[PDB]
RNA sequence: ACGGGGAAUCAGGGUUCGAUUCCGGAGAGGGAGCCUGAGAAACGGCUACCACAUCCAAGGAAGGCAGCAGGCGCGCAAAUU
RNA sequence: UAAAGUUGCUGCAGUUAAAAAGCUCGUAGUUGGAUCUCUCUCGGCCGAAGCGUUUACUUUGAAAAAAUUAGAGUGUUCAAAGCAGGCCCGAGCCGCCUGGAUACCGCAGCUAGGAAUAAUGGAAUAGGACCGCGGUUCUAUUUUGUUG
């Protein structure tokens, strides 16, 4: 069992302290490895450029075509596929365009069908997507 | 249980409640302590003489009787050995072994057995460090070892 | 002779050894007087250092030192350098998370006057604190008791 | 830094100033004298503050320029000259004489005298030493040396000065059974009776009080400063005589004086 | 080895109420266990014991109410402060009208009323309820 | 990772934060050396090297916004010359 | 950050769901069985001096920046705030009354009581306590009205 005398308190406190490096999360944000490999960086948001446009295979047992852009970091210059969520936003976005692109919602792991894709576009062109998904404002052009 | 073995008996002595001598015993604390000086001077050791005394002269406990212990009364008179009887019997038996296991190298038992035993001299030893009986600087040593008892 | 050891002579500063007398005063005794100064704080002057013959300018006793700030307690563990010996003093250090104690030491260099001999690796030393004599000296010997194994 | 600091914010002022914290940045930084920085007055904030003669502290200084204020008996012209315990301004333009004098809040208040009062202030000895020739020399609590002073005066007694001549009239010895008030630490303000006087060799001393009402405390030697002999104070008290009431009691008193009003 | 006492005799004693016994024997003896089973029968928990005295540590009798829901010892005995009570009341009594904490003070083993009533702290031994 | 006074969340324990108006420390692009003065190794003082950089009649002269506004750059990210 | 008693001191698990070293010895660390109910002298009952074998603990007391938090008072029209305000006027033409509390501030260091719990201490080759009595050596002050 542990160990409950009186003067024990260095025992308790190095063995909790070596310990908690077997929890997954607390290694994770306290190790560095994690924070050298987010593209992000630890930002909430990044811009980058529009790459190209490709077509991600919907994970079985759902069967479709998920739209998303092949966009380049500006302040690190790394690759990352972004996806474009709404019906027919994808015409809302033409290639070298800089884009805003924020995470997926579970902090780097990958959400629902689409295989390997955390991120997601916000902005196109200094526009919302949104504002131009409900026809509020126009691709400045 | 025990210190170096995986027993757990419960053989001992239960002395009796009542600490005054009995009736029937004529012997004096003089004549006890005379009896005493005589067998050590025989060359006994104070395990042995009250072994001697319970079997033969009806002494229950000498410390009953007299007042006080055998090894106290040797002290007082002079008579005691210069290491204590329980670390000369542990220090006998290490040679002992010693011995054996020189002729007999295959012998791994004979080995196991030789480090229990020094364990328990060198915890002996510590212990009586602590109480000044013995120098601090007495050591045990292999070599030394035959000589030393 | 023996005191003297050093290039340089070593002398009290605070005593005139050269005043001159008659041939009558002379044959009787050579005796300097010696200089020495109850420190305070009930702590007694040892007769080694009144009839000692020493010379030691940081001895809280017959030196040019003085006591104040803390009085603390410690251990003797090494006595290696010339006159400074080394104590260690041990304490408990509590945690609150726990509401335990953790066993924590500290070591001191201190002052050992020549007037205090016969001090032994494991007795009790009451120090007090006084000017820095050295890089780590900051403490001087003012009272040794020995151990409790004494015969 | 790199030398002396000459301003003073005044969140970091002393908290017996009573100042608010939205009227600006600044405190009047206290200039040398006398006093300590934290034990003093600065001549602004009783002049505006207290006694509300002046609104800002221009007006401070249009008063302090016409040589009005006078303390212990000397024309100063600074408005932020330190002014400390046991102090007598005297403004002769109204005719006015004041003495500060701790509350039992440990607030300076404003304590009206008489003239004839006004003449002399009490100070504690706080050195007594030989100088040049073999004369003797006293130094006070604010600043003053006296030379050739009475051989029976010793540390931590009270001298009375004539602010006109700043000569010795006579002294109150510090021993048991005489009268004095606190003047730093938890327990500033409070006037008793000393009871008993603890000597720690080589530590601060400690001394015990007792009031008039038979409450009892004890604080440090130097925060101890004698006001008269036995029962029988030397100088005029403020409205409470030194005895420090509860919040229960204060409490009470307010109701009665409420009850009592219309 | 065995190294505490008064935690085999409160054992011993919790496991024999357990059990329906009408008496408990429990060996060795102190003046600790003395004191504790003292306070424990000013409250009527356990009621009337008697002590056997043989020549070596003496053994303790005693006598069951059936009243005793949980005896149990704290360790280590832990300091604790005056005003660190109510933390030790709430976590380990069952409610606030009965149950008792015991400590020894410098004025001796008590429980925690008769502690605060006095006015002193001191080293938290066991409860009882 | 400037440190505390403190902040968020919290049954009782505890976890995390504190560049930031108060108190201490350090720095004035990076180092180093000084004059004056009670007090500075000061930079809205000086003298050099290192990196930048302004005018020039090519001989020379003059630099330090992590002070208030303001400008470039940087970025998801912050105001009136 | 809570939820997480999924980092468990309070307060988690280790036969089969993740898990106890192949076995033994052993230093450091941690833990450890019962027992034991103020003082002479010198000065004015108290004053000085030694206390306590010492600690740990608990309860006091002193010193402890403001601001923030907790909290008392106060109709910022309420509130977040602030430290302000209230009263009679025949007008006080010397205007009157009143606040600007208190609590907390860990650890370490000071202070005074408690004596349970937990450490440590004494007389065993008696060169151990207490009351006395002779022998020897080394220095200081006072009295022989002063001075050697
Ligand atoms: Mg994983
Ligand atoms: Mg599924
Ligand atoms: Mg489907
Ligand atoms: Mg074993
Ligand atoms: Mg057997
Ligand atoms: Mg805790
Ligand atoms: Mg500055
Ligand atoms: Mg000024
Ligand atoms: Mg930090
Ligand atoms: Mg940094
Ligand atoms: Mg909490
Ligand atoms: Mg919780
Ligand atoms: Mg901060
Ligand atoms: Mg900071
Ligand atoms: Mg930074
Ligand atoms: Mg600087
Ligand atoms: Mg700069
Ligand atoms: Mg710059
Ligand atoms: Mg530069
Ligand atoms: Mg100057
Ligand atoms: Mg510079
Ligand atoms: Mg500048
Ligand atoms: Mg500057
Ligand atoms: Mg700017
Ligand atoms: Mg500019
Ligand atoms: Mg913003
Ligand atoms: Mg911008
Ligand atoms: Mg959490
Ligand atoms: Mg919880
Ligand atoms: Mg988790
Ligand atoms: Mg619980
Ligand atoms: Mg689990
Ligand atoms: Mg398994
Ligand atoms: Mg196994
Ligand atoms: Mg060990
Ligand atoms: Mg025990
Ligand atoms: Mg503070
Ligand atoms: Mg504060």
């Amino acid at each position: 069992g542990k160990c409950r005398g009186l003067r024990t308190a260095r025992k308790l406190r190095s063995h909790r302290r070596d310990q908690k490096w077997h929890d997954k999360q607390y290694k994770k944000a306290h190790l560095g490895t994690a924070l050298k490999a987010n593209p992000f960086g630890g930002a909430s948001h990044a811009k980058g450029i529009v790459l190209e446009k490709v077509g991600v295979e919907a994970k079985q047992p759902n069967s479709a075509i998920r739209k998303c852009v092949r966009v380049q970091l500006i302040k690190n210059g790394k690759k990352i596929t972004a996806f474009v969520p709404n019906d027919g936003c994808l015409n809302f976005i033409e290639e070298n365009d800089e884009v805003l692109v924020a995470g997926f919602g579970r902090k780097g792991h990958a959400v629902g069908d689409i295989p390997g894709v955390r991120f997601k576009v916000v902005k196109v062109a200094n526009v919302s997507l949104l504002a131009l998904y409900k026809g509020k404002k126009e691709r400045p052009r | 249980g025990r210190m170096h073995a995986p027993g757990k008996g419960l053989s001992q002595s239960a002395l009796p409640y009542r600490r005054s001598v009995p009736t029937w015993l004529k012997l004096t604390s003089d004549d006890v302590k005379e009896q005493i000086y005589k067998l050590a001077k025989k060359g006994l050791t104070p395990s042995q003489i009250g072994v001697i005394l319970r079997d033969s002269h009806g002494v229950a406990q000498v410390r009953f009787v007299t007042g006080n212990k055998i090894l106290r009364i040797l002290k007082s008179k002079g008579l005691a050995p210069d290491l204590p009887e329980d670390l000369y019997h542990l220090i006998k038996k290490a040679v002992a072994v010693r011995k054996h296991l020189e002729r007999n190298r295959k012998d791994k038992d004979a080995k196991f057995r030789l480090i229990l035993i020094e364990s328990r001299i060198h915890r002996l030893a510590r212990y009586y460090k602590t109480k000044r009986v013995l120098p601090p600087n007495w050591k045990y040593e292999s070599s030394t070892a035959s000589a030393l008892v | 002779a023996d005191i003297q050891t050093e290039r340089a002579y070593q002398k009290q500063p605070t005593i005139f050894q050269n005043k001159k007398r008659v041939l009558l005063g002379e044959t009787g005794k050579e005796k300097l007087p010696r200089y020495y100064k109850n420190i305070g704080l009930g702590f007694k002057t040892p007769k080694e250092a009144i009839e000692g013959t020493y010379i030691d300018k940081k001895c809280p006793f017959t030196g040019n030192v003085s006591i104040r700030g803390r009085i603390l307690s410690g251990v003797v563990t090494k006595m290696k350098m010339q006159r400074t010996i080394v104590i260690r003093r041990d304490y408990l250090h509590y945690i609150r998370k726990y509401n335990r104690f953790e066993k924590r030491h500290k070591n001191m260099s201190v002052h050992l006057s020549p007037c205090f001999r016969d001090v032994q690796i494991g007795d009790i030393v009451t120090v007090g604190e006084c000017r820095p004599l050295s890089k780590t000296v900051r403490f001087n010997v003012l009272k040794v008791t020995k151990a409790a194994g004494t015969k | 830094a790199r030398g002396p600091k000459k301003h003073l914010k005044r969140v970091a002022a002393p908290k017996h100033w009573m100042l608010d914290k939205l009227t600006g940045v600044f405190a009047p930084r206290p200039s040398t004298g006398p006093h300590k920085l934290r034990e003093c007055l600065p001549l602004i904030i009783f002049l505006r503050n207290r006694l509300k003669y002046a609104l800002t502290g221009d007006e401070v200084k249009k008063i302090c320029m016409q040589r009005f204020i006078k303390i212990d008996g000397k024309v100063r012209t600074d408005i932020t000259y330190p002014a400390g315990f046991m102090d007598v301004i005297s403004i002769d333009k109204t005719g006015e004489n004041f003495r500060l004098i701790y509350d039992t809040k440990g607030r300076f208040a404003v304590h009206r005298i008489t003239p004839e009062e006004a003449k002399y202030k009490l100070c504690k000895v706080r050195k007594i030493f030989v100088g040049t020739k073999g004369i003797p020399h006293l130094v006070t609590h604010d600043a003053r040396t006296i030379r050739y002073p009475d051989p029976l005066i010793k540390v931590n007694d009270t001298i009375q000065i004539d602010l006109e001549t700043g000569k010795i009239t006579d002294f109150i010895k510090f021993d048991t059974g005489n009268l004095c008030m606190v003047t730093g630490g938890a327990n500033l303000g409070r006037i008793g009776v000393i009871t008993n006087r603890e000597r720690h060799p080589g530590s601060f001393d400690v001394v015990h009080v007792k009031d008039a009402n038979g409450n009892s405390f004890a604080t440090r030697l130097s925060n101890i400063f004698v006001i008269g002999k036995g029962n029988k104070p030397w100088i005029s008290l403020p409205r409470g005589k030194g005895i420090r009431l509860t919040i229960a009691e204060e409490r009470d008193k307010r109701l009665a004086a409420k009850q009592s009003s219309g | 080895v065995r190294m505490n006492v008064l935690a085999d005799a409160l054992k011993s004693i919790n496991n024999a109420e357990k059990r329906g016994k009408r008496q408990v024997l429990i060996r060795p003896c102190s003046k600790v266990i003395v004191r504790f089973l003292t306070v424990m029968m000013k409250h009527g928990y356990i009621g009337e014991f008697e002590i056997i005295d043989d020549h070596r540590a003496g053994k303790i009798v005693v006598n069951l109410t059936g009243r005793l829901n949980k005896c149990g010892v704290i360790s280590p005995r832990f300091d604790v402060q005056l005003k660190d009570l109510e933390k030790w009341q709430n976590n380990l009594l069952p409610s606030r009208q009965f149950g008792f904490i015991v400590l020894t003070t410098s004025a001796g083993i008590m429980d925690h009323e008769e502690a605060r009533r006095k006015h002193t702290g001191g080293k938290i031994l066991g409860f009882f309820f």
